[PDB]
């Protein structure tokens, strides 16, 4: 009754038959911009199914010296599909995010992934006075990997990053994780190219193991953007 | 007596305190008041006036003559024929407006401007122009089929002389700020320019050069916050005839 | 708190929110209505 | 027609528009109206309810901040060989608000104006190093500012007997006391101050032009009540005056050129732009030159 | 309805074909001192007719290089018909002005002129540290030119000049422009040989131009004092 | 809360006289104002900037300064750039930018000096 | 006026004191409250979570 | 004692003693139930 | 496009659905398979994880 769960976002659906439960970041659901706490005044854009769908982006290979990934959002889908497009057209978004992560082994194999949503994850440089740069923050669909995750690569601590909203993918319990991001800022609407509200991050705190015969064991992330909505039209950035 | 102790800030003088203090003229009877005509309440009523914008501030334009935008017929197609700045706190065509005026007394500013553009040519001079305001993000349009993509209006010339553009607030945050920093997100509104959608058009007696004169104003959702010293005016030494106040 | 016998000694007045702004923005006889042509 | 604004206003919501005989954005100049187009009528807007306070521009506000009017150092001293322009334990002043441009140029925004001024008189002491560059501490001293209004006859010396003012409303305070203060009501045989004049103010030709004498106020003579010390030491006194029940009329084009002078509104501007007699705002290379281009 | 005027005071009257409105400054219009209001305690003389009626200045011609026009009042009247006398014969004078500016072209013609009135327009003095002498600020019907337009020859900003009560005679629109202005003054009554309470400035913006058979093009200032009165009747002065 | 203290400056000068109470000027300069560039600049006179004169001798002076973020709160952590370029700074939302505080003693200089810590 | 007498305590700058105190910008409108997820009032609430 | 004209200049207030920890410890879409298995 | 993302688990199988989105309301069994008339689309499988 909660290890079996399929969500149906626009022409996207997917189903686990392993899942714990899903977590509602802070016990909440996404929604729609409220007209008692708009701020800009023209008519804004919902494409609804074209937008709001999942997205898969490349997997990756949990490995034995693998430190983590991360993915910033919106920055990972915005060049994706329709979203993509309203993005680079409009000066303004704002969205929740329906997140799911996918890895399975086999009952032989043992290891546990930690899948936080970090709000603003503020990322620090280590060992140097010189602040992250662009092409260090901004890495796009890709993603990228935590240098010390142990302190979660902005000096705090992994041990503590339980208060955000996260899930756990333990092997022999799980092989999904599922949560539901509402609209994090301090601003109704943000530019979507220049600040990131949401960090996803995922950090095997319990290292893949086994003694069967060995496979690849892939890592995949779907990301499907709830009640976005977009303002100030214009031509195409990107 | 009354038990009492002093606070922190006891004795201090803020200029921006606000208590009653000793008459010095006991029993002082101020003349009477008169109705006089154009009351102002609110500094708000002042931006809300149109003004004229400086959007020929060129070296080449001297006096009022960077009050106007000269425009001529041309033999190509979409052209170009001015953009303006829409950057406050930088010195640009809005500055010396009286919206500009009092919002540099102000730190963060909200709401909608318009832009009305009166054409001086004429009678017998036509033309079809489009006005477009592009939200910040990239660089300013350089051509029509770019610039139309933003909020714009295709203004034909006519009977009625004067258009209006509105610049409507769309912004990420509540309030923008009049920082020194054009380009960041907290200050950066955009760009407004202005192409051929036809073009001028004139007969053999008329001006074949005619001008636009570009006014702005806020809307009536227009607010302002935390009052600062304006940077439009200063001094280093004393006024003339200051010193014989002295004397 | 003004225990000052003169009224003039009292501190400010920051609670008039009158406004008339068409004194300056639209000052002509005649008002003018939304759409319609001005001339 | 007059109302009661308290916050901006809000927006309503907006469909497209294919109406013949109405053009909204379409305008007249001419008529000296202002443009009465909204944003609902040349965009498609949503419902926004504004919640912005406009409190900040009252002009009771924005006029209502203590300002420098006034700052004069003098030499506390024995003056017995001092020059007759020198200020010997005491100075007048013709009290005046165009000296400090902060404060004139806020002022010189409206025609007339009507309020109360209240008077912070701040004083410090440093001890004079000229030859004596010997510190021994800062004496608390007393000081004595007497209004004097027009027709009164103004102290000529440091213990003249014009101080004991009689009728005269003087305040004595000390340099260890927080400033002195005290409230100016509003003085003018007018109902209103004369920010500007075009006028001359006497019934021949050679009077003051620019200058109401309706608002003509009077001298603040200050003195240090003391007797001179054996070594001298420099007094400087700034008196702030703050406006209040303020009433304003008649807004007018904000000052772009330097002033020059306080008697007058002569005008030369800076050498070259920005404040320029020629050229207020600053050159750009075109008409479609965009300063602060953002590029990737 | 909006372009076609007339205004009848006294044994006067004009027609124009080509108004664009007319403004009352500050929504206001004339009338005379109430009670409640008066200082001067003798009984007050209103010539109404002889008086409240269209005075015609001496017309000025709109060059290319012209710089701008500007007349005093009640100075430039104050040696006019029936208005002029009483100006003379009284210490104390208060009315209200009607104006009506008057400039006509051809269709082949283009121009914009600034018609505003100043109130309390203090004068400055270019490039010197002397107040302007009264030669420079009283000339009477003639009138003035402006130095410096550009700021108002007071150091202040033309752009900022619509402040003031003011309408735009724009050769393509209108040949007239008509401006209704009430007692403007700190005080209920004024002496009228020392102190003008309106200023009309007359202000080429944009250049008078056309390719057509050039012709002298005039600019007509008329002037209609509203709701005179006179206190403190003695001998001519003048 | 603001609070000062002086001390005689001992460098060659190592003579005790006393402590003068000296007057200063503490001015809240906010984001596009000019900030004074000396100790006498005429940026002083606060014409509309908020300012308070405050003695040594008086206890520290205080003022409440009101949440003035242009947003509903301030971004305690801000992963985003605060330019519309590439350049911008990191980390810093441009949103919470207070201003500066510009604070100077009001008294001219005495014959011999004295180190002030605010 | 009012006869007092000052207390020992008085003119002190205890750092855990709660008293009003003077505005600097008077007249200034916060922006508007919104509502922002996550929400901590006691710090309890953070302790409670593994 | 709050004599001041702007709300933001009164003391501190210490009397919001509202909580919802389960934002932080139970922010799952189905709740759980004492005793009974999570899965 | 339309896809769904299959779990293997104890339900042993999973459905796609093609649903019927065409411009006209029938398609024709022509042997011009690229006809617009006649064309459905593609279904392809991929790996997951
Ligand atoms: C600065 C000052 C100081 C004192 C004073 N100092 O000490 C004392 C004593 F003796 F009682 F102790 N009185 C008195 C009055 C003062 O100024 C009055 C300001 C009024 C005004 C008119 C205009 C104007 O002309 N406008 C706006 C066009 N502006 O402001
Ligand atoms: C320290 C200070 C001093 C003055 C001042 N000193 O003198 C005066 C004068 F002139 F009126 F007298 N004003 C003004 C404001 C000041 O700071 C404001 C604190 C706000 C803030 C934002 C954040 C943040 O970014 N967060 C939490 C992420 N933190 O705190």
């Amino acid at each position: 009754s909660d290890r079996v769960l399929q969500l149906k976002l626009g022409n996207s659906a997917i189903v686990t038959q392993e899942a714990a439960n899903y977590c509602c970041a802070y016990g909440e659901w996404p929604n729609y911009l409220p007209d008692h706490e708009a701020v800009a005044i023209d008519k804004p854009t919902q494409p609804e199914t074209a937008t709001d769908r999942f997205y898969t982006l490349k997997s990756v290979k949990w490995e034995t010296g693998s430190t983590g990934w991360w993915w910033k959002l919106p920055d990972a889908l915005n060049n994706i599909g329709m979203f993509g497009q309203n993005v680079q057209h409009h000066y303004l978004y704002r969205s929740g995010f329906l997140i799911h992560v996918q890895c399975n082994a086999t009952k032989f194999h043992q290891g546990a992934l930690l899948v936080v949503a970090i709000p603003e994850h503020q990322r620090g440089a280590h060992n140097t006075n010189t602040s992250p740069g662009f092409d260090d923050i901004m890495k796009g669909e890709e993603g990228g990997t935590f240098n010390h995750p142990y302190v979660l690569d902005d000096g705090t601590s992994l041990a503590c990053a339980t208060i955000f909203p996260h899930q756990w993918i333990n092997l022999r319990t799980n092989n999904s994780a599922t949560i539901v991001l509402p609209w994090m800022n301090a601003a109704p609407m943000d530019f979507p190219l220049r600040h990131n509200q949401w960090t996803l991050a995922i950090i095997p705190v319990v290292p893949l193991g086994t003694r069967t015969t060995s496979s690849m064991v892939p890592i995949t992330v779907s990301i499907a953007p709830m009640c976005c909505e977009f303002n100030g039209l214009r031509h195409a950035i990107t | 007596g009354v038990p009492t102790y002093l606070l922190p800030g006891s004795g201090q003088f803020l200029t921006t305190d606000d208590h009653s203090s000793a008459p010095a003229l006991p029993c002082f009877n101020p003349t009477p008041e008169m109705h006089i005509p154009g009351q102002v309440r609110n500094m708000l009523e002042v931006v809300q006036v149109e003004s004229m914008m400086e959007i020929n501030n060129t070296e080449s334009a001297v006096g009022m003559e960077r009050l106007k935008v000269d425009i001529s017929a041309l033999t190509d197609v979409d052209q170009l024929l001015f953009n303006i700045p829409l950057d406050i706190q930088l010195d640009g065509p809005l500055r010396n407006t009286l919206v500009g005026n009092i919002s540099r007394y102000y730190t963060h500013w909200s709401g909608s401007l318009e832009m009305t553009f009166m054409f001086c040519g004429s009678f017998m001079a036509a033309g079809k122009l489009i006005l477009c305001y592009t939200p910040p993000g990239g660089s300013c349009p350089t051509t029509r089929e770019t610039a139309m993509l933003g909020t714009h209006i295709v203004w034909d010339f006519g009977l009625q002389s004067s258009v209006t553009l509105i610049i409507p607030w769309i912004s990420g945050s509540h309030y923008r700020m009049f920082n020194n920093d054009a380009k960041s997100t907290n200050a950066n509104v955009g760009y407004v320019t202005c192409f051929m959608q036809t073009n001028l058009i004139v007969p053999s007696e008329s001006s074949d050069t005619c001008s636009l004169i570009g006014f702005i104003a806020a809307k009536d959702d227009f607010s302002l916050r935390l009052m600062r010293d304006s940077p439009d005016i200063g001094q280093l030494d004393h006024l003339h005839a200051a010193e014989a106040a002295y004397q | 708190i003004n225990f000052y016998k003169d009224s003039y000694a009292a501190s400010a007045s920051k609670q008039d929110f009158s406004q008339d702004p068409s004194k300056f923005t639209e000052p002509v006889v005649e008002g003018l209505k939304a759409g319609a042509p001005v001339l | 027609i007059e109302s009661i604004i308290k916050t901006a206003t809000d927006t309503v919501k907006s469909e497209i528009n294919a109406e013949l005989g109405v053009v909204p954005s379409l305008n007249a100049v001419e008529t000296g109206a202002t443009s009465n187009t909204e944003p609902e009528e040349a965009i498609q807007t949503r419902t926004v309810i504004n919640q912005h306070g406009v409190s900040e521009t009252l002009v009771e506000n924005f006029l209502s901040r203590a300002a420098l009017v006034s700052k004069r150092s003098f030499e506390y001293k024995d003056h017995t060989s001092s020059t007759a322009r020198a200020d010997k334990n005491f100075f007048k002043w013709t009290i005046n608000t165009r000296s400090f441009v902060q404060l004139r140029r806020k002022l010189e925004l409206f025609t007339y104006l009507r309020f109360d001024a209240e008077i912070t008189i701040l004083t410090t002491v440093a001890v004079n190093g000229s030859g004596n560059n010997t510190y021994v501490g800062l004496p608390d001293l007393t000081l004595q500012a007497m209004f004097v209004p027009t027709g009164a006859l103004t102290p000529e010396k440091q213990d003249s007997f014009h101080w004991q003012s009689g009728s005269n409303a003087s305040v004595f305070f000390k340099i260890s006391d927080p400033p002195a203060r005290i409230t100016i009501p509003f003085m003018c045989i007018n109902s209103a101050y004369s920010v500007f004049y075009d006028g001359f103010a006497g019934f021949e030709k050679n009077g003051l032009y620019g200058i109401n004498p309706a608002d003509t106020i009077g001298n603040l003579c200050v003195r240090i009540v003391n007797e001179h010390q054996p070594v001298g030491f420099t007094v400087t006194v700034r008196v702030y005056m703050k406006p209040k029940h303020i009433k304003a009329w008649a807004p007018r084009p904000p000052r772009t050129l330097p002033y020059m002078s306080i008697a007058n509104a002569n005008y030369k501007g800076k050498e070259r732009a920005p404040n320029a007699l020629s050229a207020i705002i600053g050159n750009r290379d075109s008409v479609k030159t965009m300063p602060h281009n953002i590029v990737n």
